């Protein structure tokens, strides 16, 4: 993204790293007070725009929870179903980003197919790739399409041999080893006092999922 | 095996009218496959399709060299599709314009237009409202 | 498909056919049909210089053979 | 008379060179960004327009504004496009760097890029597929087909 | 239930440590990765040409506006102004007063596009199907000013794409 | 997809598994873009009877 | 006919990596599931041709305050280097028969640090200058085991004539004879001209970029020439020519392969990969071709 760091070093090592950020601050929770829950409800999209239904679904269930109501259970089984579709959308990003950043930049293309694919499901549903605004806090906006469930499934038996591949271009190759392995080592005791969550927290050792 | 796939490229050279539709058709899309015509276009677009390339390749349409003004032999976009086209085109149907037409209505544009930004037939935004407050009219006679 | 890289190498392949080739073609024509005499450790040279000496042209690549020895 | 044909011919040559081969920076400042790295993803593939991924400032030959543009980051955005070499064109690309988007009427955020930089092409869409910023690329090929420098200085 | 991804003991007998020293000196996952980018290569690219070819869409997709009208050509508008008071990025802006015949009608139906998120939040409140989001996405500009449309445009931009429009809300509207 | 089968053996050997098996380009095996009307079943509170909002 | 030769060896050499470009854009895309250029030209051959002019049409951005001197001076440096490293080369028979070849060319190597140099003092930047002092250290590195590697593999040669490789492998290939110091040879001519995995760092940018691009298409014809060596017939070199060249464009590709394939070192890894690697067994591998020679009574002849 767009990032100002400002550090000190002393010759090879980093010394201090003080980011700068601010530079992505459109005022989001202020324009949120002049609209109504419904139309506050896509700023949620673009707030982590890579997990946009993710984000959905969390202010869904705080406004659900606060007019003391329950989505369906189909409904339900739809958003988990495209929570954990948006899980492999942002662990995709996330580590051919990483390796990209790196310098591998091959499984960049490889997987950035499949994420198509996956835009591609969440174009059918709402219309929009990114941005669906699909899970409102009542439930979600629209059944699925007749043939969507067929093409997920057909879509999701193929994808352990991309991530195999990814593996196979990753794991064991000595550089990204030698780039990855004992970098930014962080204690459990650290991790829980300065607030991480997620696999900052499990890659530590905390046996912790919500 | 080597035999069989250059005879398909010869095939391929074949069925583009010869050497001339060989080179017209590498030369304006980059792309010298055969498939079965599935329809032509008022405009002068003809669109084909093909079922054992892959989704997104199954499908294209070779413009036409003169649309509404302007010469199209080099110059092609997208928005020179018509409607139906476009609808049968990306997918959202199955169902070519051809086999079963767009309902008709008398206030339905018969000539598709391409997008006009950058001509002088661009659109201009303007306010459609007429004016609030009128002012007065002095007379015309004198008052002394 | 991948065979679609194979006309760019083909030039590429051209280009890298002329230096060498040219060479050698150039090394027949400045020496008579025949390959540019090598020169190190100079009795090779010397050997060039007695034969340009008994050519009666000033060349070295023209032989003299049992014709001229009378 | 010959004079003119040359300086066509020769401006149809440059324009030519210059569109086939455009290599832009890009501000990745939202999540426009995303739909760009789906531009140069497989099924789109900019590169086999000759149009490069990630070209260095001092390289590049367009600019795409690709997110929203604070007040914060208003400066750094004029100071890269002033470092660029002429000719350079900008893109546009989503309603926050159109015109401010869902967040026109912030504090922090400036209405449209084109308060700070002239804009060549606008792409509209919140995010504009992927498709619609090729169309926007191609659309920006056609405008630089149709300029004529040459021409203008022969006529001058 | 939890996993271990990193818990692995090495082997130290012989044969192990003499595989991994192998494995060091003659450079073997190197020569695997190398393996799969050269297997890899020798498929079929995944790229469409753009733009003979399209990528898939869907009845749903939303894509430019468009005002709409009865099949007797009358335009089904009739500014209730709900679509103006729904969106979230306050890009419409709508005058009205009866017409001639005292038709409640719009005189000012303006879509600022460079301030709509696109969201088709006005099309799902509009109570007459009268604006709705068409399936044009190539609608790229040159200046800033011709992103803000009027009713004309608007109305035009419905009998331009009417043909698509109608087929996309009939294979759409038993799901609404 | 179309390969010789001279094409296929060097790519799986490189690659070390089967790709024909699970391919990544995607052919006829997917869902018709033209697909018949749906139904939609209604809720729980559209009953006629014994359905006053106060007690939901 | 001396000018001619000259000019029959420059110019085809500049088309070739003007379209090693186009090679390494189309390869790269294949093996990223998708194409590279194919639409400026027939198959993208065209490519180069629109970038080459989009460049010589582009604003220069002289640095208005630097060194304008070494800022000309550098790129025509870096060329001139480029195109002298191959004249040595025998494909079969060189431009310029040297009896030290070898040295020449590892001579012209060490003088292609200097543009570097100058490149990072005349930007009249700090973190530039770093930039240019941390590729100038990689490079005399690596350099170092390139010369020890080269006269390892040339005491089986018999001298610094790189005609003689060809009469050295008449019958085998020296990759037979000694592969590890050809892998060592390998890894540091990727080091050597800045590729990756070791890739740390409009007209003069060209003419740095036509420069690079020369050297590792030279750079693969010398390593296709001291490892892989063809057979020549005197009375048909064209056989010689065509199987030199198809190795090196073999060798070229794998280049880009390995560019396709990896992620790229830190600094001080590189480093350490060099000095507590390659060096112990470049000197161990120096010490056993100096002892088998002898021992196995097998000296190459010339002295
Ligand atoms: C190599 C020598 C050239 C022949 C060749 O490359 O064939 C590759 C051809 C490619 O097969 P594939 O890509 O695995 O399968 C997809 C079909 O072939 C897909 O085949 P297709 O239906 O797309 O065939 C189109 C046809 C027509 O293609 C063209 O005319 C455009 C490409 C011309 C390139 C020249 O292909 C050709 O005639 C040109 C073949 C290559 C010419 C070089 O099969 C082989 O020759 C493999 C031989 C072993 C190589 C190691
Ligand atoms: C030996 C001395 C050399 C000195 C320097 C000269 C530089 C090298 C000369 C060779 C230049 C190569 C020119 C290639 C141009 C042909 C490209 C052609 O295909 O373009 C088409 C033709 O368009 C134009 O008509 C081409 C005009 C190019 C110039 C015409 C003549 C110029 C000759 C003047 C040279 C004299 C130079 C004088 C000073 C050196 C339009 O395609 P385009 O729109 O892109 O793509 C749209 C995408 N589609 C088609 C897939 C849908
Ligand atoms: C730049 C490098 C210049 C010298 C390269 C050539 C050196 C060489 O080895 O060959 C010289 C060649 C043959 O040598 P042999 O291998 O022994 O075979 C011939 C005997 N049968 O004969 C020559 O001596 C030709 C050159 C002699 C005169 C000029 C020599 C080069 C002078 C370079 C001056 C430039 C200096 C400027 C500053 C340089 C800073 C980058
Ligand atoms: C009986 C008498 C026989 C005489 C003795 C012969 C015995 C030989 C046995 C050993 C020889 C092996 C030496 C060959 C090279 C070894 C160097 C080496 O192993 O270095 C690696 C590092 O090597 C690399 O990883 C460099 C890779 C850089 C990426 C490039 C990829 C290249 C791989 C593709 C194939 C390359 C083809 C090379 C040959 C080309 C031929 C022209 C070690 O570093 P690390 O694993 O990080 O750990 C060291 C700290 N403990
Ligand atoms: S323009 Fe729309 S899609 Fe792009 S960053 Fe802004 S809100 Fe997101
Ligand atoms: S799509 Fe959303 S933002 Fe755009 S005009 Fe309609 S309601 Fe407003
Ligand atoms: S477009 Fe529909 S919702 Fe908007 S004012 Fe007109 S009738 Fe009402």
């Amino acid at each position: 993204g767009v990032l100002r760091l400002v550090m000190e070093l002393s010759g090879e090592m980093v010394r201090k790293c003080d980011p700068h950020i601010g530079l992505l601050h459109r005022g989001t929770e202020k324009l949120i007070e002049y609209k109504t829950y419904l139309q506050a409800l896509p700023y949620f999209d673009r707030l982590d725009y890579v997990s946009m239904m993710c984000n959905e679904q969390a202010y869904s269930l705080a406004v659900e929870k606060l007019l003391n109501i329950q989505p369906p259970p189909r409904a339900q089984w739809i958003r988990v179903l495209f929570g954990e579709i948006t899980r492999l959308l942002n662990h995709i990003m996330a580590v051919t980003t990483h390796a990209l950043d790196i310098g591998a930049m091959t499984p960049f293309f490889w997987m950035f197919e499949e994420r198509e694919k996956m835009f591609e499901f969440y174009e059918r549903v709402s219309g929009a790739r990114m941005h669906a605004a699909y899970i409102r806090p009542g439930g979600v906006h629209q059944d699925l399409p007749l043939g969507l469930l067929d093409d997920i499934y057909e879509f999701s038996k193929n994808f352990s041999f991309r991530i195999d591949e990814l593996e196979e271009m990753l794991t064991n190759n000595r550089i990204w080893r030698n780039r990855t392995v004992d970098i930014g080592v962080v204690t459990a005791e650290d991790a829980l006092n300065y607030g991480f969550s997620g696999v900052m927290l499990r890659g530590s050792g905390i046996q912790w999922d919500l | 095996e080597l035999v069989q796939v250059l005879r398909r490229g010869l095939q391929q050279v074949s069925g583009h009218g010869g050497l001339r539709g060989y080179l017209r058709v590498l030369f304006r899309a980059n792309d010298v496959r055969v498939g079965t015509l599935v329809g032509e276009d008022k405009y002068g677009n003809k669109y084909y399709e093909d079922n054992k390339q892959f989704f997104g390749r199954h499908r294209w349409v070779i413009y036409t060299t003169e649309m509404n003004g302007r010469d199209t032999f080099w110059d092609v976009d997208g928005s020179m599709v018509p409607p139906e086209w476009h609808r049968w085109l990306h997918c959202m149907t199955d169902d070519p314009p051809t086999t079963k037409p767009p309902t008709a209505r008398k206030y339905i544009w018969t000539n598709h237009k391409f997008n006009v930004s950058g001509t002088p037939q661009q659109y201009v935004p303007y306010s459609t409202t007429r004016k609030k407050i009128q002012e007065w009219v002095p007379p015309s006679t004198p008052y002394k | 498909m991948w065979f679609e890289i194979l006309p760019g190498i083909a030039v590429m392949a051209a280009c890298l056919f002329i230096p060498g080739m040219a060479t050698a073609h150039i090394h027949k024509f400045t020496n008579g049909g025949k390959e540019k005499r090598v020169a190190h450790f100079s009795y090779q040279w010397n050997l060039m210089e007695r034969d340009r000496r008994i050519s009666g042209v000033n060349r070295y690549h023209v032989t003299k053979g049992l014709e001229n020895i009378d | 008379s010959r004079g003119e044909y040359v300086v066509a011919k020769l401006d149809d040559l440059v324009n030519w060179a210059r569109r086939s081969s455009l290599w832009p920076m890009t501000f990745g400042l939202a999540c426009c960004a995303v739909e760009m790295m789906h531009m140069a993803a497989p099924r789109y593939d900019m590169d086999r327009f000759g149009v490069v991924f990630r070209a260095s400032p001092r390289q590049s030959d367009v600019m795409i504004v690709a997110g929203t543009l604070t007040n914060k980051m208003a400066p750094a955005l004029r100071k890269v496009y002033d470092q660029m070499p002429e000719p350079r064109y900008v893109v546009s690309m989503g309603s926050c760097a159109n015109g401010g988007g869902y967040y026109h009427y912030s504090y922090s955020v400036v209405r449209g890029c084109d308060r700070i930089v002239p804009v060549d092409i606008y792409v509209p869409g919140c995010p504009p597929t992927a498709e619609a910023l090729l169309y926007g690329i191609l659309q920006l090929q056609r405008k630089i087909k149709r300029e004529k420098r040459l021409r203008i200085w022969y006529r001058r | 239930t939890y996993k271990f991804v990193n818990m692995r003991e090495p082997s130290m007998d012989m044969k192990s440590v003499t595989d991994r020293a192998a494995q060091t000196l003659l450079w073997t996952e190197l020569v695997r990765g190398l393996g799969m980018t050269l297997s890899y290569l020798f498929r079929e690219p995944a790229t469409i040409n753009y733009p003979f070819e399209k990528g898939p869409l869907s009845p749903r997709f939303r894509g430019e506006h468009a005002l709409r009208r009865y099949p007797s050509g009358e335009e089904r508008c009739i500014a209730c102004k709900l679509c103006e008071a729904v969106c979230p990025a306050q890009a419409i802006t709508i005058e009205a007063e009866p017409r001639a015949d005292g038709s409640r009608r719009t005189t000012r139906y303006d879509i600022d596009m460079t301030k709509c998120i696109y969201c088709g939040f006005c099309q799902e409140a509009c109570p007459v199907d009268a604006i709705v989001e068409g399936p044009n996405f190539e609608f790229s500009t040159e200046t800033h000013e011709e992103l803000l449309y009027n009713k004309e445009k608007l109305l035009n931009n419905g009998d331009k794409w009417e043909a698509e429009i109608a087929a996309n809300i009939q294979a759409d509207y038993l799901y609404r | 997809a179309s390969a010789t089968r001279v094409i296929q053996l060097l790519r799986n050997w490189a690659s070390g598994r089967d790709l024909q098996a699970k391919l990544q380009l995607r052919y006829q095996e997917i869902s018709k873009r033209t697909q018949p009307p749906p139904k939609l079943p209604v809720g729980p509170s559209h009953k006629l009877s014994n359905n006053y909002y106060c007690t939901r | 006919m001396f000018m001619i030769n000259i000019l029959s060896l420059i110019i085809p050499i500049l088309l070739a990596v003007a379209f090693l470009t186009l090679v390494e854009r189309k390869v790269l895309g294949y093996m990223q599931l998708r194409k590279g250029p194919n639409v400026v030209g027939p198959y993208g051959l065209l490519q180069p041709i629109a970038d080459a002019l989009k460049l010589f049409t582009k604003e220069p951005l002289r640095p208005a305050t630097s060194s304008i001197s070494m800022f000309i001076i550098a790129p025509i440096l870096a060329l001139s280097l480029a195109l002298t490293m191959w004249v040595p080369l025998p494909m079969p028979y060189p431009l310029i028969n040297m009896n030290l070849g070898v040295l020449f060319m590892l001579a012209m190597s060490s003088l292609a640090v200097y543009s570097i140099l100058w490149s990072g003092w005349a930007s009249n930047s700090k973190y530039a200058l770093i930039g240019a002092l941390r590729a100038v250290a990689q490079t005399i590195s690596y350099e170092v085991t390139l010369a020890i590697i080269l006269l390892s593999v040339l005491l089986m040669n018999g001298s610094y004539t790189l005609s003689t490789l060809i009469t050295t492998q008449e019958h085998i290939w020296m990759i037979f004879t000694s592969w590890p110091l050809a892998m060592m040879w390998f890894i540091s001519t990727l080091a050597e001209t800045n590729r990756a995995p070791f890739d740390l760092t409009a007209g003069p940018f060209a003419m740095f970029f036509m420069a690079e691009y020369a050297n590792i298409i030279m750079m693969n014809a010398f390593t296709a020439i001291l490892f892989l060596g063809a057979s020549h017939d005197p009375h048909t070199p064209e056989l010689y020519t065509i199987n030199f060249v198809l190795k090196t464009l073999a060798l070229t590709i794998t280049f880009l392969w390995i560019r396709a394939s990896y992620p790229r070192f830190r600094y001080d890894q590189l480093m350490h990969l060099l000095w507590k690697s390659f060096l112990p067994l470049t000197l161990a591998l120096c010490m056993w071709h100096i002892s088998l020679p002898i021992m196995t009574a097998s000296i190459p002849p010339q002295s």
